[PDB]
RNA sequence: GAACAGUGGUAGGAGAGCGUUCUAAGGGCUGUGAAGCCAGACCGGAAGGACUGGUGGAGCGCUUAGAAGUGAGAAUGCCGGUAUGAGUAGCGAAAGAGGGGUGAGAAUCCCCUCCACCGAAUGCCUAAGGUUUCCUGAGGAAGGCUCGUCCGCUCAGGGUUAG
RNA sequence: GACCGAUAGUGAACCAGUACCGUGAGGGAAAGGUGAAAAGCACCCCGGAAGGGGAGUGAAAGAGAUCCUGAAACCGUGUGC
RNA sequence: UUAAGUUAGAAAGGGCGCACGGUGGAUGCCUUGGCACUAGGAGCCGAUGAAGGACGGGACGAACACCGAUAUGCUUCGGG
């Protein structure tokens, strides 16, 4: 049995979220929460909320036991990019990609 | 100086071999049992070295 | 050696004097860890003057302590507190009047924070 | 009537990329480089279907020489003797005997020696 | 059908074909699943063509002939998307520190204290110009080179008085 | 109509001579498609919200508004060699 | 046990294949709009104030469309 949660179009760059995901992928949900709580990165509180949302789903919707859950899938996909422009010297503008992420966690019983 | 050739996906991925985070230097809090950074006050319960700090 | 704390000599002196008086008044402050580590020596040396208690010691301290109220009830200055309350507390202790406890990084800039307090 | 490009373009290009499966990196992914590599693969395969015949004859000759010299003949002398004795067993077959039935190879070699000693 | 001979090729001449959209005439297919899309180890001398499964959810082949906006890999081609460089350069002259508060969240907002900077100005008034940016309350998606509970930003209300 | 079918056809299928650019004359875009019908997701759960997971509606929700199809580049997760 | 020899396996990460997604908006299908014409109409409006505008008008912000302080409409005659 699996429970999934997704955060779609979160304003954080995918590369930056994936640094943190790599810490928790395959870990037990107890450990993963700890890691996220003590990892000082912008992505940590966002990924913590998805992870906790997945556990809640596992308990509420599917009567899984939160003590026996493991992160079975964890990935970040590119959301749509907000395109912005930074003015540079000599009247030139240069693009800025304010990238967004779709953050998925799947928990499952061990 | 500009790149003479674009970097292949493979060379980009080899370069990122070491671009990673480490797991926190974490240990179980003897007071409350939550994980804490070793040698720091436990944020959860405010204990350090078997004494409450945030008193 | 000693730390520069990202500040010019004068700025660094101003900040260490500020923090020193803050810790005398409050007896516990939170700051960056590297500030706490610099502040220990500076504060413990003020307590040494306070423990001396003589007028020369008080005026040396007056060159460093800020002119701030340490107690609104009694109208006690930071310098008066140093030379009365703090000095009396540490009559028998020989050095090590402060301790640093580490807290972890603050949001905002990841700066490792710490509590420094009088023992 | 107007003819949009439509589907013919991607159908044609997809076929090239399918032939480029297993090529390295962009060569299995991007049409323009996959197409160059598939073309080049054609020239190579044509060339190599010819070379293959040269290469196997080279290999057989090497093995016949090794077996011949175990009977005290060089490849050159053996082939001379086999031609004089009228034996038309080819290099692919001689090399097969050399590996799989060396006693048979030695009979052919002994036949060759007979003609050379005349 | 046999024999004999031949079949490298740029410019270029000649021939035979493949495929695309539309039309006409036959004939058909399709909600029991059209086109398109994805996949496959099938077929043809090539261009190319099927078959099976998946997606798709309403249209489409085939034959013969006709007509063309009829085939792209290159034009420092045009438009769009997305890479690479790269978690790199940068984040735009400047003094803050702590305590308290607010809050889901605080280096960055509010208050307090001391400290610091301008002071023929970095103060006060007022043109031109701008045009609601002003005040109050609420807000935090975007804007703000970070953050944000804040804001010249969002939403509501309000506000300019002449012999 | 052996004319176009959203990069086409008008610059303009859409609040377009608009937005935007320029002191001005003037230049001048991008941007169509939920579903037969809103039946546009009551209620529960995590979350400040965004966003999700259920439950419902529907033929279909991987048709949920950034809503027919959904190629490629490009970005990921898993792993047979 | 010693000596000499031989050969595995390994993956920080990577390559190929496969599976499954994301992004993006090609393709197909569709048409609200165009393009080219044919037949017929009509080929002028204005000091009795035009063309084109500005500002206004609704129970209800802005905008469009419509209207003009008689303002989201008035009268009358026909239609329905
Ligand atoms: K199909
Ligand atoms: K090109
Ligand atoms: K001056
Ligand atoms: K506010
Ligand atoms: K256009
Ligand atoms: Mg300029
Ligand atoms: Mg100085
Ligand atoms: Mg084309
Ligand atoms: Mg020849
Ligand atoms: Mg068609
Ligand atoms: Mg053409
Ligand atoms: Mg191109
Ligand atoms: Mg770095
Ligand atoms: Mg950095
Ligand atoms: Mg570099
Ligand atoms: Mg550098
Ligand atoms: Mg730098
Ligand atoms: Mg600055
Ligand atoms: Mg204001
Ligand atoms: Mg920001
Ligand atoms: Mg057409
Ligand atoms: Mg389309
Ligand atoms: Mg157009
Ligand atoms: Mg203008
Ligand atoms: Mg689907
Ligand atoms: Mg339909
Ligand atoms: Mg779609
Ligand atoms: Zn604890």
């Amino acid at each position: 049995m699996q429970a999934k949660a997704v955060a779609r179009t979160v304003r954080i760059a995918p590369r930056k979220a994936r640094l943190v995901m790599d810490l928790i992928r395959g870990k037990q949900v107890g450990e993963a929460v700890s890691i996220l709580n003590l990892t000082p990165r912008a992505a940590s509180p966002i990924i913590e909320k998805v992870l906790k949302s997945a556990i809640a789903n596992a308990e509420h919707n599917y009567e899984m036991d939160a003590n026996n859950l493991v992160i079975s899938q964890a990935f970040v996909d590119e959301g749509p990019t907000l395109k912005r422009f930074r003015p540079r010297a000599m009247g030139r503008a240069s693009q800025i990609n304010k990238r967004t992420s779709h953050i998925t966690i799947v928990v499952s019983e061990k | 100086a500009v790149p003479f050739r674009r970097t292949s996906k493979m060379k980009k991925r080899l370069r990122r071999t070491h671009f990673k985070l480490n797991v926190p230097g974490m240990t179980e809090c003897p007071s409350c049992g939550e994980m804490k950074l070793s040698h720091r006050v436990c944020k959860a319960c405010g204990s350090y070295n078997g004494k409450d700090i945030n008193v | 050696s000693y730390r520069k704390l990202g500040r010019t000599s004068a700025q660094r002196k101003a900040m260490l004097r500020d923090l020193t008086t803050d810790l005398i008044i409050n007896e516990r402050i939170e700051t960056t860890e590297t500030r706490a580590k610099e502040l220990r020596s500076v504060v413990e040396k003020m307590i040494t003057l306070g423990k001396r208690g003589d007028l020369h010691a008080r005026r040396q301290a007056a060159a460093y302590i800020r002119n701030e109220v340490a107690n609104e009830e009694n109208n006690q200055d930071a310098l008066q507190k140093l030379f009365s309350d703090i000095a009396t507390r540490y009559e028998e202790r020989q050095g090590g009047y402060t301790r640093i406890m580490k807290l972890g990084p603050r949001r905002g800039d990841g700066a490792p924070m710490a509590i420094i307090e009088l023992v | 009537p107007r003819v949009k490009g439509g589907t013919v373009t991607r159908k044609r290009r997809k076929k090239v990329l399918k032939l480029a499966k297993g090529y390295f990196g962009s060569k299995h992914t991007l049409y323009k480089v996959a197409n160059q590599q598939v073309m080049k693969s054609g020239n190579y395969a044509f060339r190599d279907r010819r070379q293959k015949k040269r290469d196997f004859r080279k290999l057989w000759i090497t093995r016949i020489n090794a077996a011949a010299r175990m009977n005290g003949l060089s490849y050159s002398r053996l082939m001379h003797g086999l031609k004089l004795s009228g034996i038309e067993v080819n290099r692919k077959m001689l090399a097969d005997l050399a590996v799989n039935d060396l006693t048979a190879f030695n009979q052919l070699a002994d036949a060759a020696k007979a003609q050379l000693n005349k």
